[PDB]
């Protein structure tokens, strides 16, 4: 069922589009809360953002990096938080059978 | 299995390059600190190596092997070296040779401790690459859990 690549393997181009989009929407805190990241993880993201870096990229670094989550799981998270345009940006790295939810 | 290592294989016996690949994984988000901090003190390593043989709550009654201070020595020494220096590598070099008789850490003990700290990227790597086993199960809640599509 889940044959998608690990989030950490997402090509830089698509990753940059996704993060730029999520940062504009400013949903990093919503993402972190939804997966229940710990205080130190939340602060690490907030911290990176204050330093001018992408908050969502840091979220992917933590959630995708340490927990080895897949693009499909990321797709499901977006689906739960109704981030449809985020889902569309990664539709090409997920099974076509899931495009109905976009 | 026709795996490279077994749960009873001591970490010091694992090929240096294999430990290095694991180290780079643990270097991300400074996860080596999380693993190092929960290593139980005085474990009967061989007895704890088998699957489900390391009862973390029972093992920690004897306290933890390292303290927040032992973790610093790794940070300190590595900070003197170039930015690309692997702190996880130094952590494992110290841990792998630690203990006396049946105190030397093994792949099985490492795997179970990785799971306890939710270091799934490292745990999946150890399960697949080292043991040729399937990736460990995920919790139902929290950052390590999977998300279903309605």
């Amino acid at each position: 069922l889940d044959n998608t690549m690990a989030i950490r393997l997402l090509p830089l181009p698509v990753r940059a589009q996704l993060c730029a989009h999520l940062d504009a929407l400013d949903v990093w805190q919503q993402l972190a809360t939804a997966v229940k990241l710990y205080p130190d993880q939340v602060e690490q993201i907030s911290s990176q953002k204050q330093r001018g870096r992408s908050a969502s990229n840091e979220f992917l670094n933590i959630w995708g990096g340490q927990y080895n989550h897949t693009v499909q799981t990321l797709f499901a998270l977006f689906k739960k938080l109704k981030l449809h345009n985020a889902m569309r940006l990664i539709k090409d790295y997920v099974s076509e059978d899931l495009h109905k939810y976009i | 299995l026709s795996s490279k290592y077994s749960r009873n294989t001591e970490l010091r016996r694992v090929e240096d390059n294999d430990i290095y690949r694991l180290a780079k994984i643990l270097d991300e988000n400074s996860c080596w600190r999380k693993l190092m901090s929960i290593i139980p003190k005085g474990m009967d390593v061989q007895a704890c190596s088998g699957a489900g043989c390391l009862n973390f709550p029972a093992e920690i009654k004897k306290g933890f092997k390292y303290t927040a201070q032992d973790v610093f020595q790794i940070d300190e020494a590595a900070n003197r070296l170039p930015p690309d220096q692997s702190k996880s590598q130094m952590m494992i070099d110290e841990w792998k040779t630690s203990g006396k008789l049946n105190e030397r850490p093994t792949v099985g003990v490492l795997l179970q401790l990785l799971v306890q700290a939710e270091l799934f990227s490292a745990a999946d790597f150890v399960a697949l690459d080292f043991l040729n086993e399937s990736t460990p199960a995920r919790p139902v809640d929290g950052p390590g859990a999977l998300i279903s599509l309605e």
